[PDB]
């Protein structure tokens, strides 16, 4: 029941920046603190053990320090592959406990998305449902707004978005928005459009199709 | 040469039971500590259990005490997590991991196995093409629709095509069924020349679908 | 000149009264440890007190050692395994205890891992001490 209070919960920094993550143990744990890096869909990897010892093979850019119950992971020269969630952990008392993690995002230059719209296949239309997909490809920063229009009527409540994690080479995101309709409602309308708002676009861009 | 290969995860009904196993290579389970750590989808890490066989020493988190049991077969160099009376909240990726001994930092983790506790039935996905529109860069993909439970793998051209590929996180829906998209950007000049197939695999339902995506 | 005082120290060190009172301190040290490990949820203040008493004793055995090394001279004391053992043991136990009780803010700078097991190791060595006395 040792609490590891870890902050910030997320941060965004440029390549070459010094990044600091802090963990405070609810009471003393000597130096039995470890730091872990978990990349998306992967298992965590050990970075630092005993508060300040670098684990063999880990880049020196990661260092751990402590003062009393305060523990700090420092990434002294942020690299673009450093996008990850970082967890502190105490292993002095049972049960072993983790901080809530810090999500690290790499800050890069603004990139506008390439926008693609996909009508529903004929195959899916035999099922009686129509999915319309809007793809925003390779943009930064992550904030983006997709608005669906059907014959200029603005749609609400009938779409779902999903975003990839930050790329590890070019640091961008991609996003997918699906508009879902019954086959009957789909065939009542001609113009299908998604309008994308994003910082890298001087004004919102629309992709559309008819039928 | 250190490896931890876990298996035995899957869909299980509330009240049901499951046994995970962790095959160890490169060190002796008999003289090391084995741990199970779990991660609920979109959440942090929670230590579940440990065995340090050398001390006859096992240990458990209160959240699983009485229901889970960790053990090891030193001759098979394998650890086990027996999980009984499973509950909705036990849904997670379960990682096997090791440290040099109980007072040492965990230094290696396996890639884990997903455990889904739910009364809902298994359901394979329907796969639909996202056809490319009409130098040049085109986008195409496939939509993997209406499946349960997670997770689906999607590859392009049996893994030969990876560049420009984005496979998106599944979204839940109202039906209680998942849906995702996998897309790829290709040179528009390759359309008509080069064949693009998405290979969708949903193990829980033994479903294997290959979809040729074309203009 | 040296070998003289090195003689008076032994004239005390050898004595039954200090051979036994040093044996009594060993029992005391273990008893302490048991009480320390058996009292539930003791405060930091109390813990400091039991930690203090363990360090006090550990320091005594460190001095006792530094004389039995001084009283027969290094070269001569070193040769007997049944003595180098006991002295190694005293030192290891003292290093663990010093960090546990005084230098814990600086334990990370050792880069040591497995602290819990080193503590357990050190507690067992205090019992192993008597397993040397038993042969005498
Ligand atoms: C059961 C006797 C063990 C007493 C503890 C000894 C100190 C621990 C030293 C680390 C050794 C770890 N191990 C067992 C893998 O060798
Ligand atoms: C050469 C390294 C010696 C380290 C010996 C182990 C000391 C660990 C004591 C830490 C005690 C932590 N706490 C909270 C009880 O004070
Ligand atoms: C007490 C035995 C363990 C030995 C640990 C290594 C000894 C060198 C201490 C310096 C460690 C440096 N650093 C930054 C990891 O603390
Ligand atoms: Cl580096």
């Amino acid at each position: 029941d040792i609490q590891m209070t870890q902050s910030p919960s997320s941060l965004s920094a440029s390549v070459g920046d010094r990044v600091t993550i802090t963990c405070r143990a609810s009471q003393s744990v000597s130096s039995a603190v470890a730091w872990y890096q978990q990349k998306p869909g992967k298992a965590p990897k050990l970075l630092i053990y005993s508060a300040s010892s670098l684990y063999s093979g880990v880049p020196s850019r990661f260092s751990g320090s402590g003062s009393g119950t305060d523990f700090t992971l420092t990434i002294s020269s942020l690299q673009p592959e450093d996008f990850a969630t970082y967890y502190c952990q105490q292993y002095f008392y049972w049960p072993i406990t983790f901080g809530q993690g810090t999500k690290v995002e790499i800050k890069r230059t603004v990139a506008a998305p390439s926008v693609f719209i996909f009508p529903p296949s004929d195959e899916q239309l035999k099922s009686g449902t129509a999915s319309v997909v809007c793809l925003l490809n390779n943009f930064y920063p992550r904030e983006a707004k997709v608005q669906w229009k059907v014959d200029n009527a603005l749609q609400a409540g009938n779409s779902q978005e999903s975003v990839t994690e930050q790329d590890s080479k070019d640091s961008t995101y991609s996003l997918s928005s699906t508009l879902t309709l019954s086959k009957a409602d789909y065939e009542k309308h001609k113009v299908y459009a998604c309008e994308v708002t994003h910082q890298g676009l001087s004004s919102p861009v629309t992709k559309s199709f008819n039928r | 040469e250190v490896q931890l290969v876990e298996s035995g995860g899957g869909l299980v009904q509330p009240g049901g039971s499951l046994r995970l196993s962790c095959a160890a290579s490169g060190f002796n389970v008999s003289s090391s500590s084995i741990h199970w750590v779990r991660q609920a989808p979109g959440k942090g890490l929670e230590w579940v259990a440990s065995i340090s066989s050398y001390y006859g020493y096992t240990s458990y988190a209160d959240s699983v005490k009485g229901r889970f049991t960790i053990s090891a077969d030193t001759s098979k160099n394998t650890a086990y997590l027996q999980m009984n009376s499973l509950r909705a909240e036990d849904t997670a990726v379960y990682y096997c991991a090791r440290s040099y001994s109980w007072s040492y930092a965990i230094d290696y983790w396996g890639q884990g196995t997903l455990v889904t506790v739910s009364s809902a039935s298994t359901k394979g996905p329907s796969v639909f093409p996202l056809a490319p529109s009409s130098g040049g860069t085109a986008a195409l993909g496939c939509l993997v629709k209406d499946y349960f439970p997670e997770p689906v793998t999607v590859s392009w051209n049996s893994g030969a095509l990876t560049s420009g590929v984005h496979t998106f996180p599944a979204v839940l829906q109202s039906s209680g069924l998942y849906s995702l998209s996998s897309v790829v950007t290709v040179p528009s000049s390759s359309l008509g020349t080069q064949t693009y197939i998405c290979n969708v695999n949903h193990k829980p339902s033994n479903t294997k679908v290959d979809k040729k995506v074309e203009p | 000149g040296v070998g003289r005082v090195q003689f008076r120290v032994r004239a005390v060190i050898d004595h039954l009264g200090m051979r036994v009172f040093g044996v009594f301190l060993i029992f005391l040290d273990i008893i302490l440890m048991i009480i320390d490990l058996s009292l539930p949820g003791k405060s930091e203040s109390s813990q400091s007190f039991y930690d203090g008493m363990a360090l006090a004793l550990s320091c005594y055995f460190m001095l006792d050692l530094g004389l039995r090394i001084f009283a027969y001279g290094p070269k001569n004391f070193f040769t007997n395994p049944w003595e180098v053992a006991d002295g190694l043991i005293i030192v290891v136990t003292f290093v663990v205890t010093i960090f546990y009780t005084v230098l814990d803010e600086y334990v990370q700078e050792t880069g040591a891992d497995g602290l819990g097991e080193l503590v357990v190791l050190a507690r067992l060595l205090r019992v192993v001490r008597l397993a040397r006395i038993f042969y005498s």
